């Protein structure tokens, strides 16, 4: 989706 | 040894006056030819907030709370399963309580919670990483929310430096964006504690980053110049090959994937293999800007609150191109509709008012040149692709393309001008693919979707390609 980033 | 920390060169610090402050994109325009070289720079705000960040969060916003994420600072290599489980174990806090908890853990470590000297806490961070017994830190990354005051009186909040206003600024190439993107179109809050870190990254799309610290302890950034990006990645793999600051050692990854498994590594290794690194120590009231493709890492010295957003100006367009290809090479869906941004900016430059594009800064001029060049190259490629397509006789249909950007089903590149559609509508492909070798389950009829105004854009391209400096 439209977004920035990291591991969930 | 850690002497390297003391002899790291600092990045440029600019302290504009109010009259110089203007908006961040014009200011970055002015300072670009030197700060560009460093990848990282620091701008001291000459405007103070009337309502501080804690007050704006507590009063202007209602029941503001946020959840945190848990990072492992340095420990026997953490496998992907263990990693993913504890990344969001973090508990939800209230600004006041996160502050209180962070300051308690800080007191516990150093018998007092008073801020400590920067050199001390930086040496402590790097030694803790190397052999510390603490396992994890909590960081409230990527919170949606803003600490700039909505109050009309507030000089900072009412200025064009408020992160909320930047993406729609006149020189923000993402002002053209259709739909909002968290962190890209809209800022996000970052709330840190002692040694809460951000590892080495090149951002998304090599886009610029701008970060403002509202309050709290210092934040130490290490930045790499855009120039050094290749060298940076080169050295990392070699030094991960060397088993120097070794990762999980899978050895089968795209570059960010490798970075995402390494323990954060000290800039000394980068200095040993002669790649430039600059330091910025960021205080409340300071903006840090990272330039397109400039690698950076950093850590917090204590509780702190900051706000960041990603943006683009025209000088970014060459870097965007590079990112796109890498996105395609790694077969990943891109962040941004690159082609659409090239087209929209270029046709805005075409048909310009022309009472504006006379006396203007060299960096804007260079950005305009880069937009026109990207546009001309894209139109030439699409023209020859279309010519080839037409002569193949495999293209049965032609349809006026009224959509937004779509994603090619094979490469994943963004398509704004043209794509080749199938029978079920689920296998469209960009024009980079040989349609004769398309094996689609829906069938063989191929329909070219082409932008309606392609003739105007071709005229614009032929105008630009004769213009000076656009060859
Ligand atoms: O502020 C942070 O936690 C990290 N910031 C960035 O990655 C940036 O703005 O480029
Ligand atoms: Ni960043
Ligand atoms: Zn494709
Ligand atoms: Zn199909």
């Amino acid at each position: 989706a439209a977004r920035k980033s990291a591991p969930a | 040894d850690l002497k390297w920390t003391e002899r790291l060169p600092e990045c440029p610090v600019y302290r504009p006056t109010k009259e110089e402050f203007e908006d961040p994109l014009t200011y970055l325009q002015k300072i670009f030819p030197e700060a560009s070289k460093y990848g990282i720079c620091k701008i001291v705000s000459p405007l103070t907030a009337t309502v501080p960040a804690g007050a704006v969060l507590m009063k202007e916003k209602s029941n503001f709370k946020f959840t945190t994420r848990v990072q492992p600072l340095r420990l026997a290599e953490w496998d992907s399963d263990d990693k993913v489980t504890f990344f969001m174990s973090g508990r939800t806090y209230t600004f006041r309580d996160y502050e209180k908890m962070a300051n308690k853990v800080f007191a516990r470590r150093y018998c007092s919670g008073g801020s400590l000297p920067d050199s001390f806490l930086e040496k402590e961070f790097w030694k803790e990483i190397a052999c510390g017994k603490t396992e994890t830190v909590e960081y409230a990354c990527d919170v949606d929310g803003s600490a700039f005051s909505s109050a009309p009186g507030d000089p900072l909040g009412s200025s064009k430096w408020n992160l909320n206003k930047v993406s729609r600024l006149p020189k923000s190439t993402l002002r053209l964006l259709e739909t909002s993107i968290p962190g890209v179109t809209e800022p996000m809050l970052y709330i840190g504690m002692l040694f809460s870190m951000f590892a080495w990254h090149v951002e998304d799309h090599y886009l610029y980053s701008i970060n403002y610290q509202h309050c709290g302890a210092s934040k130490t950034w290490y930045g790499i110049p855009g120039s050094a990006a290749l060298k940076f990645e080169k050295v990392v793999k070699e030094c991960v090959y060397n088993d120097d600051i070794l990762s999980t050692n899978g050895e089968d990854g795209a570059f960010d994937v490798l970075l995402g498994k390494t323990t954060i590594f000290p800039p000394k290794t980068l200095l040993d293999h002669n790649v430039p690194v600059y330091k910025a120590v960021q205080k409340p009231g300071e903006f840090v800007v990272t330039f397109p493709r400039a690698y950076h890492a950093g850590f917090s010295h204590g509780f702190n609150c900051g706000e960041a957003v990603n943006f683009a100006m025209g000088d970014w367009f060459p870097f965007g191109a590079i990112a796109s290809c890498r996105y395609a090479h790694l077969n990943r869906v891109p962040l941004l509709p690159h082609e659409e941004l090239i087209c929209k900016e270029a046709m805005l430059l075409n048909s310009s008012s022309k009472s504006e594009n006379l006396d203007l800064t060299p960096t804007e001029l260079s950005g305009q040149r880069s937009i026109k060049t990207a546009f001309v190259h894209l139109i030439r490629f699409l023209h020859l692709a279309r010519w080839s397509l037409m002569k193949s006789g495999l293209c049965t249909g032609l349809v006026s393309n009224t959509y937004g950007t779509i994603v090619c089903s094979l490469c994943k590149r963004d398509c704004y001008l043209a794509f080749i559609n199938c029978e079920c509508y689920s296998h469209p492909v960009c024009l980079r693919h040989d349609v004769k070798k398309l094996d689609l389950p829906c069938g063989t009829t191929h329909t070219l979707y082409l932008r309606d105004n392609i003739e105007d854009m071709e005229a614009a391209a032929m105008k630009f390609e004769k213009e000076d400096g656009v060859s």
